[PDB]
RNA sequence: ACCUCGGAGCAGAACCCAACCUCCGAGCAGUACAUGCUAAGACUUCACCAGUCAAAGCGAACCUCAAUUGAUCCA
RNA sequence: CCGAGCCUGGUGAUAGCUGGUUGUCCAAGAUAGAAUCUUAGUUCAACUUUAAAUUUGCCCACAGAACCCUAAAUCCCCUU
RNA sequence: GAAAUUGAAACCUGGCGCAAUAGAUAUAGUACCGCAAGGGAAAGAUGAAAAAUUAUAACCAAGCAUAAUAUAGCAAGGACUAACCCCUAUACCUUCUGCAUAAUGAAUUAACUAGAAAUAACUUUGCAAGGAGAGCCAAAGCUAAGACCCCCGAAACCAGACGA
């Protein structure tokens, strides 16, 4: 799934990546990056050497308890279940672009 | 059928099936075909011999009367001058 | 009596604990809440698909709006985008119009140019130089 | 009443009964009780096998 | 339920991403006992992994009471002071290791 | 939208099916090291692998069936020569 | 005004449903690709008596694998390890 | 034996360390709940 | 009443007009049919739903391969109206053992042996 | 008005198929007296009860019709 | 509160009929009909379920399945 | 539904029985109802000391006050800066081919209220051409354990009492 992001901004994902807390990661896929007076759109994405999007993993929760109830009428069909999906909080530390173009 | 009696609290076998059927220890039950003593004059020879011959029973109705009977009637009995001795046991039965 | 439940007090309190915000005699009594607590939980489940459909269609209205401000419509818009090979979903496409209309103007200008390229292709399918932006990238 | 290493015994009878059936036996063992459980009647074969070995 | 439960906008504690990362778990207070069959998971966890857990995380501080308790508990407070207690009653060592690990991970 | 256009060039109607939008790695270490494969990518490769092993099995069996007939026909033409020679 | 007798979709008289060009365009697409199908599954590769006995080996060995899977049915193996690990619930410090 | 040398290291047996063979005493199933309770079979 | 419909074999005889349309040369015919399901299994007779399950196409949008032979032809003929059919053709020869993992399908029915995942 | 059984259409083409649906019938008769005894293998009025066909052998010569009917106890 | 009183006892009468039948979680799963003082029910069949033994099951290819009085199909069937 | 036949071993002071809607109906056959036979209840709770009314024991069912009302709709969900305002949503159980149904039951709260078991099988032991603490079963069976089978309701029939 997509996200609009910048630097110094938080972001959440609904799964675990198997990354220890505090580690940095370089993201490969970017659809576009844009500055105050121009924009760099891809076909579909931009090149690897063009950008370097670095982000740190800071925090990992079990999701708040999401309750589900499946019910049907006048037939005694009912059930309960509570899920706590894993979540991870990333932050894009900084973004930079290369002179190659 | 009369699961617990009143004087001893045990199953009670009705003497109906005793007079009608006979047991082999393998779990089989035989019987004389009905209508073998009535209106023989009109029946063809092939019919009356089919009535005179014994016949086994399905597993269900055999199981039904097996629920009725008690363990005393299911034991092994070694009778003398009994032609059913060759048939109480079973031979060459696979699955 | 030999065996009696002692924690009946607690197994109902957890039900009413979730149903405190209900109105009327529902939050106070038990059986009134049992009818509504499971119904409220059932409506919570399938409301996600409504959250998907509502927020999805809402983004369509937003991008349809910003396109009309620039002089285009949404069906022609995304057609030029996917034709020009930009896989931007309706979230960012809408959100881009919120904060940088100058960028969305470039997206609309990019989209409108592909329409004229497509209409030029409608006149002559081949036998011509293809559109500069209509050119595609071949992966293998 | 298998006593000691049942895995050595069940491996022996497996290799012994393998060529008769054409397939390796898939039998079951219980080292707690020290018992075996083999499909098919092979008692006359197992009796002669245990006697010639001297059990 | 969303409406019955409170909510919040997403935010981190003092922007731990840009600068040096700090393990935002401050303290762990284990409540085990010399008896009670339910404490087998916690005690064996104290034997093997709590040692390595401390070597892995020098920042976090750990305390163990080791008093009579019918049910073992584990208490964990963070830098903000938000106390969060979870029950480790009748749990395996593998589950407790993953449980203490995610507690170290979360804020 | 655009599914009919994507399959015109040969691309997936849904871009999430295959292509660079999903098959590339979605994250890597900041030091430039390669991240492990994703679970979706692993099962997709295993699906295509069994798919490829299946197609090779399907093709060679048909070739074995075709030649096995012609080897039988050469045997058929052989025994007919044997008949007239006898 | 404008009611109908009984149910809207059954009986001697029901609501007369009519067609739209959308549904027309949808169904012609389904049968025209079926005409593309009709072309392709014609012109077979092999003859009946050509493909007679080429795959009997696989279908035989595959069924024998199902036979071995069916015969392989027993209770699991029991151990003294998993039996006496229950004793360790009372492991306690000196 | 390999059986006895485990017990000497393993703890002492008592009522708390006692358990039957799994598969012998299957659990009783009473008609109380959603599954059986409605009509009880 | 409704029953299994026998189809005349004359319908499945490509004319020269059909040959020029789909580009399928009659000589050198392809070997394998890429099959995919579009129409639902529901609201179909018991013989139509179990056959497609016997073919293994309970899942929709799942390309699955079958042979081009008269025996299997009878199967997906009676349930031809539940699926798409597309022939198999490849320029890069059969998949070699070294390139078993780096395969990839295409919307045009192609099956490339090599997939290095970047453009020209 | 009907309650059991047989034949024809509905049910055209392996089998089965109901309607207080449309028609025709039966509750016998005739000829032998090996119309005697046994026995392989199968069908079966959608269960069972029943109803059916029968090689061969012993012993002998040198059955037709379609329904044409009735269990158990008891006498 | 007499088509035959009221009280106790037999009596927790019986009722193919209605009423209702308490904790959590998962899987499979509506199916021809025959007989019945029988059609509001029951027994069997069939279907469904559990734990198993064995191997074929299903789709089905040429051939094959009525004279009487021109249908879609059907039965069987090695291969696949 | 037998019998002939066979033949058992203790001191009583204990309870894996209950704690006021339970346990005898019982604080008592008392109140009360019925001319009569007969039917038939409900409840109490301090503290060592009440010749200490001391004394937060304070917090908890339904019901109310403290603290009424705000366009619109199964009373909520998604949510939202914001309760409402927006989009979505035809109560529960029984019954039925099929129910929001305008079919049944339910004002609400607390307590009480409804699947008991045998052969025959199956799982786990034990021993084994033997098994079982006479008796019983047996062509690998036998012995032991396991899990398996609800409540409420009629018009009535009979016997003996009590009443003009
Ligand atoms: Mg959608
Ligand atoms: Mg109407
Ligand atoms: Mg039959
Ligand atoms: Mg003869
Ligand atoms: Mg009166
Ligand atoms: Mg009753
Ligand atoms: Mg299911
Ligand atoms: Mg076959
Ligand atoms: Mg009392
Ligand atoms: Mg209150
Ligand atoms: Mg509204
Ligand atoms: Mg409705
Ligand atoms: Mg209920
Ligand atoms: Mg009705
Ligand atoms: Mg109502
Ligand atoms: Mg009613
Ligand atoms: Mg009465
Ligand atoms: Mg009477
Ligand atoms: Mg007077």
């Amino acid at each position: 799934r997509q996200w609009k992001v910048t630097s110094e901004d938080l972001i959440l994902i609904g799964n675990e990546l198997d990354l220890a807390c505090g580690e940095r990661i370089r993201l490969e896929k970017v659809l576009l990056v844009g500055a105050d007076n121009f924009t760099l759109l891809g076909k579909p994405l931009l090149g690897k050497d063009l950008v370097r999007v670095e982000a740190t993993v800071i925090e990992k929760t079990e999701s708040w308890p999401r309750i589900i109830m499946r019910f049907r009428k006048r037939k005694n069909f009912k059930k309960k279940r509570i899920v706590t999906t894993p979540q991870t909080v990333l932050r894009i530390n900084s973004i930079e672009i290369a002179p190659c173009l | 059928l009369t699961y617990f009696s009143a004087r001893k609290g045990k199953r009670k076998t009705v003497k109906a099936v005793i007079d009608r059927f006979l047991r082999l220890h393998c779990g089989l039950w035989v019987r004389r075909k009905a209508g073998y003593k009535k209106k023989l004059w009109k029946k063809t020879p092939a019919r009356k011999k089919r009535l005179r011959e014994f016949v086994f029973c399905n597993k269900t109705q055999s199981k039904l009367l097996d629920k009725m009977t008690t363990s005393f009637w299911k034991r092994r009995n070694w009778y003398v001058d009994d032609p059913y001795q060759k048939y109480h046991d079973r031979t060459n039965l696979k699955v | 009596l030999r065996n009696r439940v002692t924690d009946r007090y607690f197994r109902i309190q957890e039900v009413l604990k979730h149903a405190r915000h209900f109105r009327g005699r529902k939050n106070r009594c038990y059986r009134l809440a049992v009818r509504t607590v499971i119904r409220a939980f059932v409506k919570c489940t399938k409301a996600r698909y409504l959250k998907k459909k509502n927020m999805r269609t809402l983004w369509i209205n937003r991008i349809t709006a910003a396109s009309q401000e620039h002089g285009l419509k949404y069906p022609a818009l995304i057609g030029n985008l996917v034709k020009c090979q930009v896989e931007l979903n309706r979230k960012v496409l809408a959100d881009l119009a919120i904060y940088e209309p100058k960028t969305f103007k470039s997206l609309a200008a990019l989209a409108s140019r592909r329409r004229h390229e497509g209409f030029a292709a409608a006149l002559g399918d081949g036998k011509e130089p293809e559109g500069i932006f209509s050119r595609v990238v071949q992966y293998h | 009443k298998v006593e000691g290493d049942i895995w050595a015994l069940q491996k022996d009878v497996e290799d012994f009964l393998s060529p008769l059936l054409g397939k390796t036996p898939v039998t079951q063992v219980n080292e707690v009780t020290g018992t075996l459980r083999i499909k098919g009647y092979f008692d006359q074969e197992l009796k002669a096998w245990l006697l010639e070995k001297g059990f | 339920t969303a409406r019955g439960t409170p909510s919040r906008f997403l935010a981190s504690v003092l922007h731990n991403g840009l600068g040096r990362y700090v393990q935002q778990l401050q303290r762990l207070s284990f409540s085990v006992s010399r008896d009670g069959a339910s404490s087998r998971g916690a005690r064996e966890f104290v034997e093997r992994e709590v040692i390595d857990f401390a070597r892995r995380n020098p920042g976090v501080v750990i305390y163990v009471n080791s008093r009579p308790c019918c049910v073992p508990r584990v208490v964990a407070e963070y830098l903000n002071g938000a106390v969060r207690e979870e029950s480790i009653h009748c749990k395996s060592v593998e589950e407790i290791s993953t449980l203490v690990q995610k507690l170290a991970d979360q804020s | 939208a655009g599914g009919q256009w994507r399959l015109q060039q040969g691309l997936a109607a849904n871009p999430s099916g295959y292509g660079p939008l999903t098959e590339l790695p979605d994250w890597s270490y900041a030091d430039g090291r390669p991240a492990p494969p994703m679970k979706g990518q692993l099962r997709r490769k295993a699906e295509r692998e069994t798919f490829a092993r299946r197609v090779v099995l399907l093709s060679q069996e048909m070739d074995a069936g075709l030649q096995a007939w012609q080897l039988r026909q050469q045997k058929l033409q052989e025994e007919q020569r044997k008949q007239e020679n006898a | 005004r404008g009611r109908i007798p009984g149910r809207q979709w059954i009986g001697k008289h029901r609501r007369p449903r009519f067609v739209s060009l959308r549904a027309k365009q949808n169904m012609i697409r389904r049968l025209e690709i079926e005409a593309e199908n009709h072309y392709w599954l014609s012109m077979p590769y092999m003859t009946r008596e050509q493909e007679r006995g080429h795959a009997a080996v696989r279908r035989r060995e595959a069924f024998e694998a199902i036979k071995a899977a069916a015969t392989s049915k027993f209770p699991p193996h029991r151990f003294i390890a998993d039996q006496l690990d229950h004793l360790n619930v009372t492991k306690k410090w000196s | 034996a390999r059986a006895l040398d485990l017990l000497r290291g393993l703890p002492r047996v008592s009522l708390a360390n006692l358990k039957p063979n799994p598969g012998s005493k299957k659990p009783e199933r009473r008609p109380r709940g959603r599954r059986r309770g409605r009509k009880c079979g | 009443k409704f029953t299994r419909s026998r189809i005349p074999e004359k319908v499945f005889q490509a004319s020269p007009e059909d040959h020029e349309k789909y580009g399928g040369d009659p000589q050198n015919p392809h070997k394998l049919h890429i099959v995919t399901r579009i129409k639902s299994t529901r609201r179909r007779p018991y013989w139509e739903k179990d056959i497609i399950k016997m073919l293994g196409l309970e899942k929709a949008h799942t390309p699955q391969v079958h042979k081009n032979i008269p025996s299997v032809n009878a199967k997906l003929k009676v349930v031809k109206h539940l699926i798409r059919i597309k022939p198999l053709k490849l320029p890069q020869g059969l998949p070699a053992e070294e390139n078993m993992s780096n395969t990839c399908l295409k919307s045009t029915g192609e099956l490339v042996v090599q997939w290095h995942l970047k453009p020209v």
